[PDB]
This record gives structure tokens, C-alpha cells and sequence, in this order.
């Protein structure tokens, strides 16, 4: 769990943004203490109107591409794993399904040459992911099992670094903001991302006091 | 000696000589050591209004300088000590002998002689 | 601009017999101006911000601010049975104030088994420092000059010890007052500007 | 400090390894604050004058 | 970044003697920063995280932290009759708090500090240790003695006979 | 929250705490933030025993360094409920030849609608259903930030034209004053279009009142410096 | 203004530093105007005495303690007024004694007039400026000696840089 | 690996003039290192594991561990009316716990990171021993009163009459 | 410590070989906390005023 | 990182412009401290209105010429490399492609005689470069992949020595100017260029103070 006491903007106390280390696969939580900035602004405390944005200052674009598939409930699903890794040179391909990031509602019989089949769990309808690894390059393969009627939507291919949809909470009694910071298992060590946070306060009458800060996520291996 | 006695900034110099083509000789004095050291007089000085001291024997040391020992340096028969001050002319000292104080290998005691003290001396290179 | 380097040297005799260079002279001056005017009662260390939970002390509530805010900026208090935050203007020089016993609200939560509803403690925020004021009344400059003169030729390997008590200390120990600015004559020249 | 009634080690000894600390017990008599002797005399006087 | 090796060699007037190399001078410089934050307590230690059970103290539950977690990071408590955890932001400078396990983080080494007050005592302490080892216990003006009864004592011990200890008291209470 | 103790106009103790470089006080601001500033007239109005302060403060903003913006602003108009379309390529007349990296910051996007950035300077603003008013969003054409304002008309006639809020502004009515302790409070807003490095000057004319109703006016100034990263 | 009542030539001739270039005019001026005050606040009589002082006198006791701070010059009829006293009672005080027994009172104070300067400056300030120019605070001293071993803690409690000369003692004798 | 001989000859001012051979210095260094370990309590030899039956003391069972385990490893207890073994995470720095056999880990010095202290005082202790064969008396007086039997006094001890005691005292509680 | 009632060697002497340890016994009088004499006098006054 | 302290313009304390060494391919950083000139001008420090100019004093014109190519997305591009080296003497043309200065969003396979095939990066539109070495002489070949709709504009054929468009910064708190100095891989050793800086400070009321300086960029090899 991380913790940052933000500057209270009083004209008072290397890089600009604070430092946040991350490891590929982790899902951690962050706390921010807006007390020093919002307490002098005596009003109704903070409001749940925080806004996040993720930008990349170093990407190293992914070698292997992602993909998506579909199948009905109870029905087995087969697919390829070779047309997703365009290789520049000519070499061998050692496909692998990382056990720590396998499926969650089925099993995958990974063949010998970029082939696999996916048997979904009995009576299960939803989305299911598993993270392959071709020559060390990690990419996700998303499978959405349908409840045999029409279809389910197409998931958004989760980013290398993300903040979940709704797991944030703000305590107006102690002026403390909490959220979750999950890093995909496809994150490449050495890359740097930047998360900016726009937190909005409120006065007694119903006006706004905006506040902006940034953080530099450095995805490093072994923590 | 307490390390606060060393209140002088000196430059220990070794001199090299080469013949002037016209017929003279020239002595170049280059610095080899610069640090904190403490001087003490053991004899008066006859000044001769150009700065140059009028000592006659030219082998009786007039000032004794203490510095930090250094086992690899070998203070020669041809070593000089250029001491510079703030609002007084610099001083050119010529060494005459060294003393390894109590042979503890902690301080050198260099018996030196005051050659000249004027605002027109050649600083070391 | 307040204390010239040439004045320091001419006081401490470091003139044509130069001790440790101007770098250490200015460092000694920067430390003499954190020793003096910090002994007499003045202050330094410009703008800085402290968030600090404040703890109830006393029946009428003495509140001791652990960082003595500037002279009059309202320290805001919140939490700890206090439903809506309140400012308090402090008296300069000291950090002892009073929590007004007239309470503005009590947002208690009688009944809970997830936290056993004890309390969220009282918190506060403030700033310390000063924009810039450095002052050196003529007459308290002599102690600073004496401290510099002492620290030029007292580097810290020479044994100096004046006795405060007369009998002994406790053991076979050589008394002791080895501080500086008191064996230098600075404390008894700054005492004149001390209440 | 943690020897008050209701602490970890109340009534047990204090062991100090070196650096002799020096305690001295203050009296705080406070048993003559009202000056009982030159108080009752005035009580008697302001009573005897009223005839009681 | 706190102590550049040029300042110490020029303060102690020890730069032309190879007996004091950079490694031995580094061990000295590490011995004057571990005793500056330990007699005055300014935490010249890096970020450390202590898992530490707290034991009740008194009727109202005094809780003393054995490692003073930062100034205001909330130390969390759990176990020992406490069905659900709760946080607690402690005193800066002191560890005496009021109410079983706890977990917290300690450690400075951030946007660096140590104003001119401490550096003077630190340089004074090193100026002692370089040319005053544990032999030949000395007396006045670094002399010796022939006191028939005994000797004077407490002279060749560091940081007390010169500077730091009283040059650091100005940051105590 | 900033705090300032104003000079008491006593002919002395005007140094207080000042490392002199300018006249007007300093205020650091970051583009996008909206803070609140406090000023304590206790030192100047308490000796003038009367009815304390009044709610007749007057502010003014003038810039001593502008560095005029690169991208111009624009205006959009459409009725209620009907989807709006617009172009974002005319708003950046560039002197050199370079691509146009249109971007819409999720922190300064619209408030009652959504915007879909196209491939080349095109975007779709679908205003929120059952909504009528004015709405903006701050684009960024290759680093240069500007605002695009859209007013959705309640299908009857039309709506007026908003004044294109300035880089630095003080809100219309969000100030107050406590005559019991002589402290003035106001809000200092900086639009996301301000350029880091510029400095604007804010002058405050605060007027007291005596026991009978005459005036004691007071003038002071401040130098707000638009600096990035707080 | 510290120049007409004590010329720098007097200090240079007393301390015998007329040939010392290491003590410039600015350094001697700083010493002089730090000395005058050094002792002036201590018990410097009332150097720069001439000054009309107001005082919010506070009554005490049955005899009305009206104790003052600086008696009018000799018997200057200090006017008593305010604090429950309309009539401006100009009552001549007791020379040399400030604790009187009959509020507010203003009074022209100070026997300055003809540049009084009886003793205390003339002796003490000269002695102290000499001590400060030829004895900076760097080393403890002893009686007519540079150091006494004593094999224990030094006796340098005061002789370091304090007022050891008879300067503050002449100040004593004039306060007396 | 903790302290090289070159640091001895450079701090104790015997680099040029040896005043002692190498194996005698090796015996000296072991002597100075076998003295600080048991004076400060902090264990040494990279970790250790002690099996130790604990004896009850008090009505609530005050239990002190004779080896003060590292900081947080759960000490196990068994036997002596204790039906089922259970763990216990102890105090760091102190060994006083509250409730018969026990087994735990020792060796605070698992790694090699003696921070700055014990190195310096040992360097002072060695420097005292290099020139003190036991020939000169070198006794310093103790508390004021002259002993009634009328000797020269007491407290003539290596690592005591030197700075060593004052050196590694900022760790001893 | 191991001499308390119900201890290993309770009531036996303490033998210390060298390093004379210094024990001083604290009084802790605590017999005048309520200040008996200037307490009953006030009790008498607020009783006699009520006529008892 | 170069650190130059500017002259204080106080009328007091070989060539005029300072010396800056560079190596073809490096992208270094230069810092200038205007504290000695703008601090006595007590005001609001520096302002972001600097202006640079580059002009050569010894150029040694290049032996090889450059070229410009164009293609759409996904379509393989072909080009020649023989008409780019007008040889005064008659000798052989030993073509080469340095792997340090290869392409960025594609790959190049040099033919036997001045032939190359740049297969553009799949699903990528923009511009790409790479640097050839015809008999020791180095030149650049620029390729612009168009997103198949109409066209893309023409890039300016980056110069030997250049300053980035927008990477300059000034800190009014400490009076330091930061700018970047990148040198093309086509820079010939021994050449000397001249950089002229016009940095403008500001008084307290918004007026201007101008300062001009120059630096002589000496293009050398091996540092």
C-alpha cells in the first residue's frame, strides 16, 4: 500500500511527480491524504468527483499482438496462437501458457505448435482471459462465452497499467482518498507511465475547488 | 602540535634548472605539494630595502616549518617553500634540512631560510 | 550583507595568517546564525507545512503545537468529535493555545461493530517559517564574532573543558562544559537581549 | 512512568544500566495554606464581638 | 551529497597525508551521521517497514511505537480482541500514542536536510577521531599527567570532549 | 490556501519578513487549479475603530507577460438534443509545417455531454438529453491548449455568447469578509489555457468604514505566477 | 550621535592601536556603537538621557505607590494626569529616587543637557572596547598568564570573553 | 570481510611503523571483536538457533528469552502443561514477553551490516592494545573517595579507560 | 527481581561480585495527598454555616 | 551536460564564443546559468522567449546527396541508392547500412548494388528515416508512409547540427536555461558551427532586458 501527502499549495513546501514502483501482475492500493490542502478550505470536505488519466512516456510497443474469440456456452473453443506473433527474423517459437495467469473458468490444452483448445466450465456465461507467452513476449487472449441466445459485448483489452472502474473511496471526515492501481501481466519492465489525478473539493454553498497532481509509475521487475 | 597551529598556506616546490641560450641559467620552480602548515622563527632578519634578506652564512636556518608527513615524497636538497598571504608580500623559503619529528612519521620539520619577501616574486607554475 | 567577511576576519585576527578558507568561514557564519538568534528567541527555516493530529491535553484543552506556526496564520483543527473545522489564530513566540471548550458540533456514531465506534482523532494543519527578516542588533554581533573566532582555532581534537559544578561530576571524569559560545563568551553577551 | 497503578510493571524495581539518574522527592507540604493558627483567632474575634 | 570529501579534508587540515585514505574517512563519516540522529534523533536512516505487535499499557491504552513510523503515516492495528483493523497517524518526533498487532513504516532519506547546526558537530567529531585514537589517554591542552593518585579520565572519548554533544543539544527538548 | 498579512500603513514595521525582489506579493499557481486566498486586514483596520470592513472589494487583473497563445479559440452553436459536428483544424494556423496531434484531456472534457475525437480534426458533441445551457471542453492541438465553447439552445430562439473565460480569473460572487476579525476571503481560478512561465498582476482595493459611514480605502497588489508543477 | 562625545582618536590613543591597520574605522565604529549599548541597556545609567518619558502609573497600597521608571531630571514638576485624574497635578519629585508615594505622568527626563557623561562611559566603554579589540573570544586565559594546567576542568568560566575588566564595575559604582 | 587489517594500521597510526606483526594483530582483532559482542547483548556470528526450556515467572507468566530473537520470528513453546505448541512474535530489542520448552532463532547479525559503531570503538580498543603490553600501570581514578585500604584506585581496563565505552553506548539500552 | 514473594530465592541475600551497584530506597510518603488539615476545616465551615 | 556561466555584463571580468565539442550521433544537453547577469536586475527572472540560430563557419559540403521517398500504409516500398553518390573519381561503391542508425518503424534489406526494400511497419502512418554510408560518406533517406487517403507533407531534411523545436526550459527561481543540442549522424568531423542565443529577462514591471551570446560548435570524432 502506497501513501502520499500532497502539497497544500501555500507557496511553501528530482522530478516533478512522485515515484510509484510496480511489478508486472500486481494489483496494489494507493492512499492520498488531501488533509493539508482541503482542511483550511473549510466546507463540506471532499466529493467523489475524482478523475484519472494514464499517459505513457516510454512504451516499447508490444511485440506480440492480442486477439479475441467467441463461443457458445458448454461448447469447446479452438484457436491458433501463431498468427499473433509476426517475427522479424527467422527463429523457433516456444509457446507457453503461464500457469499464474491461466484461465479462471476453464482449462486450455496447449498443443505443440501454436494450437490450443479451450473447454469452458460447465454452465458458465461471461468473459474469460488467459495470458500466453511467445518467446517471452506476453499477450492476452480474451474469450467470451455466450449464453447461447445472441451474444455478449466485446471487452476493452485491458491496458498495461490501469485503474479499475469503481473501487475508489474518499473519506470526507479525514480527507483521505483511496483507489486501486493494477498493472497488467503484459507490462514490460523499464517502461514509465504517468497518472494524473484531478480531485474536486466543495465549499459550504456548492462551488468547486479543483486540485491536480501527478505520479510517475515505473514498472520494474522484482518489485 | 595541535592541528590549529597550522595556519599558513604553503606550496612545496622542487626546482629545475636549464641553461639560457644567451649564456645565463634559469630555475623553474613547480609546485608538488600544497597544504596547511605552521611556521616559527628561530632567528632575526636583515631586510635590505628590496625584500632580500641579508643573511651571511646562508646555511643557518631562520624559520622552522611543520607539515604533515608523507612517506613517498623525498624532500630534496633542491626544494622550495612558497608561502602566500592575503595583504602581505609572498615569501620564498629555501629548505636546508628536514626532521622526521620523533620518527613517528606524522609531521615533517623543515629547517628553511627566508630568501626574499616582496610583491615582485615569481609564483610557482 | 549583514556581517562582512572582512569584518569577521579582522575581528578573529585571520588577516595575512589565513586559517581555513572563505568556504568554511561562510559555513561557520551560517551556523553562528543558527546558534545566535535561535538561543535568544528568534527563528528561521522558511516556509514549511505540517499536518499533525492534535491530542486533547487538559480539561479546558491546552493544545501544544509541535512546530510553532509563524506568528498569526490560522491553524485549522478538524475531526475528533468536531463535525465542522475551525480556525485558531496563535500567539507569536509560543505554541501553547486553548481548544475553545464551547464545542461547535459532535458528529458521533453511537453503535457500530465494524470499528466499535471509538473515534477518529483530532487533526490539524499549519505552516512554519518566515519569508525573510534576518536581524542582528548591534551589540549582539560580538557573540557571533567570538563564536567564529573560537571555532576557527577549536576544530575538535583539542581538549577544552571548563567546570560548571565545583565538587566533581560523578566519576573520574574531567568536569565538563565543552559547548562553545559559552567558553567563547557569546552566551553572556546574548543574555542581555534575553528575557 | 509506567509504574503507576495500572501499568506494565507497577511496584517493581527500576533498573538503570549506567548514566546515574538523580531523583529527589519533593515535599509539597501544602498543610498550612490557610494558616490555621492566624485564622481561627479572627474567627473567634468576629464571633466574640457578636456576643456568641 | 551531505558531506563532500573536500570540506572534511579542508576542515580537519588533512589532505596531504596518505594515512587517511577515502575508505577510512568514509567509515568515519558514517560514524558521525549514525550518532547525530541517535543523540538528537533526526532519523538519518532509510525507509524501513516494521511489523510489530503493540501491547496494552494502562487503563486507557498507552501505545509506544518502537520505531516511530514517519510523522503522519497511519499505522494499522489488528488482532488481539480487535475484530477489524483501524489506522492511526502518530506524533511526529515522538512515539507515545494512545489506544494486538501493528504494522508501519519508518525511514528518512528524502529531500535532504541536516541544516548547519549538525554539520558543525559532525565535522568536529571527525576532526577528533582522525588524530586521537584510544591510546595515550590525555590531559589538559592534549597533554599528559603524573598524578600520584590516579588520572583524570573521560578525555580520549569522542564527541563529548569536543563539539557535537553540546553542539547538537540545541535541537533537543 | 494562501494567507497574507497586509501592511498596517504605520510608516514602520513594513519589513516584517521580506526577502526584497519586488513590490507586489508572490502567488504560485498551476494551470487548472482553483484555490482560495485569505488576507487579514486586522493590522490596518483595528486601530481605525469603526464598523469594520465592508463587502465593497474591487479586483482587477492585468498581465505583465502574455506570450500570446498559439491556437485560437472558437464558438459552437446548436439546438437542444440535436447532435453537433465541428472541425478542429482551422483553430491552429501554424507558421511551420507539422502534423496536428489533436487530443482531448479527460480532465477538462465536457460536463453535460460526450465528445468523440475523429481521425483529422473532427469531433461529435452529443449534448446530454433534457439539457439546455453552455458547455465547454479543452482541446490540445500539439501542446497548445484552447477551449471550445458550445451553447445548446432551448429550441425557442437562441442563447447568448459567453465571454471566453480568461487565463486567470476571480469569480463573480464567491468572496466574503468577517468584520468581527477583519479577514477577507476570495477564490483564485486559473484556466487550463494559461502558459507556464507567465505572471499576472492582481490588484485589490479594500475599503473600510468608520463609525458614521465615511470610507477608509486600502490598495495592495499581488503577482500571480503561472508555474507548472505547483 | 556617538561621534561628538567620544572621538575615535580617543579609543585609538587609549588602546594604543593608532598604528594597527587590522582595526579599520568601520570595525572600531562597530565596536564603539556596540559597546555604548552593550552596557547601556544593562545599567548604562540612561545614556542618551534627555527624553520626555510617559508612564501609565499603577496605584498600589494605602499610601498609593506611584513608583516611576526614570525620575525627572532633578525636581522637574512631572505632571500627573489620566487614569482617574483630571487635574494635571504637576508635582515636583524627589531627586534621584523613582519609587514615590502620592494614573499617568509625562516628564522630561535626562540630565543630558550639557553632555553629562560623568564616568561610566569614559572608563567602562574604553576598557571594554580595548578588551574586545585585543582579546577576542578564542582561548581561555588566567590571571596575568596564558593557561594553568590544573589537571581538571578549566576555570575559564568568565575570563574567555566576558566583562572581566573594571568596565562593568565602574558601571556598578555609577549605578550605585 | 567486516574489518580489514589495513584499516587498523591506518587508524591506529602504525602504517609506516608496524610496532606489531600481523598474527598478533589477528589475535588482537579477535579479542576486540569478542568483547563488544557480549558487552552490548546484540548477537553476532551470522544467526544462531537456541533450544531453550522457559521457566514461568509471575502469576501472568512473564517470560524473558535468554537470547532476544531477531525482530519478528514467531518463537514456539511446548511441554510443561502446554498441551499444543503455539507461536509468539517477540519484542525487538528486548526479550521480556508474557505467557515448558521453547525453540527460536538468534543471531541479530545474520547479514554483514554492522552500521558504523562497533567498528569505530573496536578500532579504538585495538589502538589501545597495540601499545599497552601491560608494562606501564596506566590507571585512572574512580569515584572521589580514596579507598580506605589505600591503593592507587581502580578501573584500569582496556576498552573502558579508552573511548570504547562511550563509543558503543548509543546501542546499549 | 527473583526475590519477590513466590520466587526462586526469595528472602535470601543478594551477592554481587564486583561492580558495586548502588541502591537507594524511595520513600513515597503519599500520606498527605488530600491535605487532611486544610480539608476538615473547610468541611467544618460549610457544615457550621448550614447549622449542624 | 555542458554548464556555461554567462558573463555578467559588468564592464569587468582566444576567440569570443565558448567551445562545445560534439560527436556525430549524440543528443546532449546544455545548461546556461544567467544568475551573474539577471540577479542584480532584481525582478521576475527569465522568460520563455529565447531564440536560437545556427550558421556554419566551415562546412566541408557533403559528397553524398540525400533523397525523399513516399508510399502508403501496408504497401511495400522500393528504392535505389546508386544515383545518390556522384563520384568525382571512378571507383567502386561499397554500400552499407549502419545498425545504429537504422529505421525506426520498419526494416531494410540492402540489395547487392544500391538496392533496398523498406517494408513499413504494419498499421502505421507517418514518416521514417535511416542513414546509409556510401564509401564512408553518410547521408539520409527519408520515407513518409501515407495513411492511404490522400498524401502527407514533406519533411525538412534535418540538418547536421540542430536544436529541438520545443524542448527549451528556464527556471526563474535559479536563473538557469536548459536546451538540447543534437547532432546529425551526417556531420563531418572537423567542421565548426556557431550557435547564437538571445535570452531575455524581465524587470518587476514587465519591461524587457535582452542578452546575446554565442557558442562555437566544433564537430569532432571520438568525442
Amino acid at each position: 500500500m502506497y501513501f502520499f501527502s500532497v502539497d497544500p499549495r501555500n507557496g511553501a513546501s528530482s522530478c516533478c511527480c512522485e515515484s510509484i514502483s510496480a511489478r508486472p501482475g500486481e494489483v496494489n492500493g494507493v492512499m492520498v491524504s488531501y488533509a493539508a490542502w482541503s482542511a483550511p478550505l473549510r466546507g463540506h470536505g471532499l466529493t467523489n468527483k475524482t478523475t484519472f488519466e494514464i499517459d505513457g512516456v516510454s512504451v516499447t510497443p508490444p511485440k506480440v499482438s492480442n486477439a479475441f474469440g467467441r463461443t457458445k456456452v458448454g461448447v469447446v473453443f479452438e484457436g491458433t496462437l501463431s498468427d499473433l506473433f509476426p517475427n522479424p527474423e527467422g527463429e523457433q517459437v516456444e509457446y507457453e501458457i503461464s500457469e499464474l495467469n491461466g484461465p479462471s473458468n476453464g482449462v486450455v490444452e496447449l498443443g505443440a505448435n501454436g494450437a490450443f483448445t479451450y473447454t469452458p466450465g460447465a454452465l458458465f456465461t461471461g468473459v474469460d482471459r488467459f495470458w500466453f507467452s511467445i518467446n517471452g513476449n506476453i499477450g492476452e487472449y480474451v474469450i467470451s462465452v455466450d449464453p447461447t441466445t445472441s451474444e455478449l459485448p466485446q471487452p476493452p483489452f485491458t491496458t498495461p497499467v490501469y485503474v479499475p472502474a469503481a473501487r475508489r473511496s474518499v473519506d470526507p471526515r479525514t480527507h483521505v482518498l483511496k483507489f486501486v492501481l493494477g498493472v497488467s501481466p503484459a507490462a514490460i519492465p523499464g517502461d514509465v507511465y504517468r497518472l494524473t489525478v484531478r480531485q474536486v473539493a466543495i465549499d459550504c454553498d456548492g462551488n468547486e475547488f479543483v486540485h491536480i497532481s501527478c505520479y510517475d509509475i515505473s514498472i520494474g521487475s522484482c518489485g | 602540535m595541535r592541528t590549529a597551529d597550522r595556519k599558513h598556506r604553503v606550496i612545496v616546490c622542487s626546482q629545475q634548472s636549464d641553461v639560457d641560450d644567451e649564456g645565463r641559467l634559469l630555475i623553474t620552480r613547480a609546485g608538488v605539494i600544497q597544504g596547511w602548515a605552521a611556521i616559527a622563527p628561530v632567528k632575526a632578519i636583515r631586510f635590505s630595502q628590496d625584500g632580500v634578506s641579508m643573511q651571511k652564512d646562508t646555511m643557518q636556518p631562520t624559520h622552522d616549518i611543520t607539515m604533515n608527513y608523507n612517506p613517498d615524497v623525498n624532500v630534496s636538497v633542491s626544494a622550495w617553500v612558497y608561502e602566500h598571504r592575503l595583504k602581505s608580500p609572498p615569501r620564498w623559503f629555501k629548505v636546508l634540512s628536514v626532521v622526521n619529528v620523533d620518527e613517528c612519521s606524522r609531521y615533517m620539520k623543515i629547517r628553511c631560510r627566508l630568501v626574499e619577501t616582496s610583491d615582485d616574486v615569481t609564483p610557482p607554475v | 550583507t549583514l556581517l562582512p567577511l572582512q569584518t569577521i576576519r579582522e575581528h578573529a585576527k585571520c588577516d595575512d595568517n589565513p586559517r581555513v578558507t572563505d568556504d568554511l568561514l561562510k559555513l561557520y557564519r551560517e551556523a553562528a546564525f543558527e546558534a545566535a538568534e535561535l538561543y535568544t528567541g528568534l527563528s528561521f527555516t522558511p516556509e514549511k507545512t505540517i499536518v499533525e493530529p492534535i491530542r486533547l491535553k487538559g480539561r479546558r484543552g491546552k493544545i501544544i503545537l509541535s512546530a510553532t506556526p509563524i506568528a498569526g496564520r490560522p491553524v485549522v483543527f478538524y475531526g475528533g468529535g468536531l463535525g465542522s473545522p475551525l480556525e485558531l489564530i496563535p500567539r507569536p513566540g509560543s505554541n501553547v493555545l486553548f481548544f475553545p471548550y464551547g464545542s461547535p458540533d459532535r458528529f458521533q456514531t453511537w453503535g457500530d461493530c465494524h470499528t466499535c465506534d471509538v473515534e477518529s482523532q483530532l487533526m490539524a494543519t499549519y505552516v512554519t517559517g518566515r519569508r525573510c527578516e534576518n536581524s542582528v542588533p548591534a551589540g549582539i554581533i560580538i557573540g557571533i564574532l567570538k563564536l567564529i573566532a573560537w571555532n576557527i582555532n577549536n576544530p575538535g581534537d583539542e581538549v577544552m573543558s571548563v567546570r560548571n559544578t565545583l565538587n566533581a561530576n560523578a566519576q573520574g571524569l574531567i568536569g565538563g562544559t565543552n559547548n562553545g559560545a559559552v567558553i567563547s563568551g557569546a552566551q553572556d553577551e546574548w543574555f542581555r537581549y534575553r528575557r | 512512568e509506567e509504574t503507576k497503578p495500572g501499568g506494565d510493571n507497577g511496584g517493581e524495581i527500576i533498573f538503570i544500566a549506567g548514566t546515574d539518574v538523580k531523583v529527589q522527592e519533593m515535599k509539597n507540604d501544602l498543610s498550612d495554606i490557610h494558616s490555621k493558627v492566624p485564622l481561627d483567632d479572627q474567627a473567634r474575634t468576629i464571633a466574640g464581638n457578636f456576643g456568641i
